[PDB]
RNA sequence: UUUACCAAAAACAUCACCUCUAGCAUUACUAGUAUUAGAGGCAAUGCCUGCCCAGUGACACCAGUUUAACGGCCGCGGUAUUCUGACCGUGCAAAGGUAGCAUAAUCACUUGUUCUCCAAAUAAGGACUUGUAUGAAUGGCCACACGAGGGUUUUACUGUCUCUUACUUCCAAUCAGUGAAAUUAACCUUCCCGUGAAGAGGCGGGAAUAAAAAAAUAAGACGAGAAGACCCUAUGGAGCUUUAAUUAACUAUUCCAAAAGUUAAACUUAACAUGGACUAGCAAUUUCGGUUGGGGUGACCUCGGAGUACAAAAAACCCUCCGAGUGAUUUUAAUCUAGACAAACCAGUCAAAAUAACCCAUCACUUAUUGAUCCAAAAU
RNA sequence: UCGCACACGCUUACAUCAGUAACUAAUAAUAUACUGAUAAUUAACAACCAAUAAACCAAAACAACACUAAAACGUUUAUUAA
RNA sequence: GAUUACCCCUUCUACCUUUUGCAUAAUGGUUUAACCAGAAAAAAUCUAACAAAGAGAACUUUAGCUAGAUACCCCGAAACCAGACGAGCUACCCAUGAGCAGUUUAAAAGAACCAACUCAUCUAUGUGGCAAAAUAGUGAGAAGACUUGUAGGUAGAGGUGAAAAGCCUAACGAGCCUGGUGAUAGCUGGUUGUCCGAGAAAGAAUUUUAGUUCAACCUUAAAAAUACCCCAAAAAUUCCA
RNA sequence: ACCAAAGCUAGCUCAACAUAAAUAAAAUAAAACAUUCACCUAACAUUAAAGUAUAGGA
């Protein structure tokens, strides 16, 4: 729910006025986890919130 | 090209819109007019634009006088 | 060198001059490095390129600097036979055209005046300067050579001309072979004087006339050929330009976040990539009234009164006179029942009478003096 | 008078025989450019072929040379292999 | 119509479209054949079913409800957008080759003239042509910023352009093809058998004048009324015997 | 009687059944135009709710 989110844009955010689409795509950076199960090192580009509920979810 | 300006009026249709001998009702509008052409006599009205109505279910009937006065009557 | 296919020219390019931006790396620039690269103007060369930074732009930062940056570089009065004004006074401006040039690719008046050229010169050449409306890098003034550029005068020679004539060849002409085209409502298709939407072979009245070709002349059939390229109309289209209004994408910023450090018992840093609003230079969508003795320009657009509009209404013109988007003084217009005027729609006037509580009016001649929807707000 | 060869191309037009009322080359003559059938020259001509790794400075203009614009194509050595 | 088994004389200004008005020298048509442009029922009028109910489990309903039958045609842009095809034409450039006699001359691929080749100055001819860019005479460059072959690169929310609003496959203020698309056109050009009755040329508004919305008229089918020409009582008329 | 018409047959339409990547627009309608626009690209059966609840330069 990330990926390609492409929306449309307004100028004072009430429109009586033009409206034009607009593209929107996420943050990339990269994550280095280990994972022990695997006896690997595994890198990440994926997104940054999700590790927030990763870290929540062990 | 035209210094000169002036625009136009819509008529009001000032007149009479009775006439003598005619059965009119309580209410009805008589006649009007600009100020005073004529004066309302006995049983008739008068109003802010001056114009004469009738106060009660009559006949009209214009009557001259001369002490120079025009009346109209109502008589039922 | 340039509009291939109406313009080859003074235009563009060109050596050269000047201003200004770039100290930086491995698929432009450039495998270059201030003597290099990009951008702008001018255009060999010769002599020069004076003044003004108040505004805009640009550079250092709010102040100043900067003209080979965008640009700008005056008027009036007085003074010696005539005339003129070296000089003086004054208004204004940021500063008021210096050298040189000049009826010019510039001069309206204009065919300026004078001189040369010609038997005659609105052109041309040489001067004068009240330069409507020349001017110094959108450079100024000259310049040898150069030019299928733009003009003027003598000589030479000519069918250009006075003034045309003759000849040759290819067509035109004839015959034979092969056999088009645009055009075309149907055509028995004369002329004159009149009329007819105002230019008649078809109408009227007069005149003229047996019926059909070929070689020729281009007046008419508003000939043929292009749904005028001028004008105006359409709430047509498209290109171009902006301080028209309204603002996503790209090039550079201000902040808070992502990512890193610092102290005490709340604060500071950005190498690569990526966000949220935000400030500038760039770009993206359309609009571009009507009336109108064509349009544009000018004027006008709603309302009220007095004429045009003679004894109830109403009635136009880019006809004609005046007035308004209100101004002020005192009392105050509370609830609703008939019934009418005007009226396409919508907006405007009069009002008996009942009830509750008391017991609208004057001026601006009398009337004018405003605004129908949806949407906001002092609060209902 | 201006043309014969090499091409890129152009896909039997061409050569022989036979027949031309008709079409085909604006007609006839006929035919290299019509129909029908049947012939269509080679090669030492032109296309198609070694992998790499080293050596070397001082352009071309009938060029010792010189000039500028700073220089189409060139050779040699060694290894593997057909 | 007469007239003779034919003709002269007399009687008559094509059709259509557009218009205040056209035989009009306003528009369209060579002729013929064929093709070719009024397909939508809500409320209503009308024919039938039943009736305080109709109608095939859905709605309406102080005579309704249900069913059937009656009125609103085509062609045409200039352009916009999307996806692609185009630098064998032409513009520029990259890679690789080739070409440019002769004469005067001091060393001079140096200057000037002049054939090829590359251009198109002037004149004439040609004007459904030889040719949708020509031919003849003449003229420019012709060692240069030159010409040219072959192999390549750059395209339309652009490229290129010694910069003309030029070129990008014979018409580029922005190519062409296909699709959106039967885009939009208040405009213009068009819309076919008979007979009968009646029969319109201007009130105010409109980002409106070449268009619309209700009045001023008109037509169909029914009902209830009355209406006008209108003299003296009265205010050219406004009213009424 | 001349160019000529006139004499048939292939052929198909439609209904039913069987079987190396990434939000498309705009013209147009609102007689201009700018928010807006059934519709179209893929999934979307009947009756009725209902052209109703709402939305819209209302």
């Amino acid at each position: 729910g990330e990926g390609w989110v492409l929306g449309h844009r307004y100028v004072n955010n009430d429109k009586l006025s033009k409206r034009v689409r607009k593209v929107w795509k996420p943050q990339l950076f990269q994550r280095e986890l280990y994972s022990e199960i695997l006896d690997k090192r595994f890198t990440v580009t994926v997104t940054m919130r999700t590790l927030d509920l990763i870290d929540q979810a062990c | 090209s035209s210094k000169n300006l002036g625009g136009k009026s819509p008529g009001k249709r000032f007149g009479i819109k009775k006439m003598e001998g005619h059965y009119v009702h309580a209410g009805n509008i008589l006649a009007t007019q600009r100020h005073f052409r004529w004066h309302p006599g006995a049983h008739v009205g008068l109003g802010k634009n001056k114009c004469l109505y009738a106060l009660e279910e009559g006949v009209v009937r214009y009557t001259k006088e001369v002490y120079y006065k025009t009346f109209v009557h109502v008589v039922p």
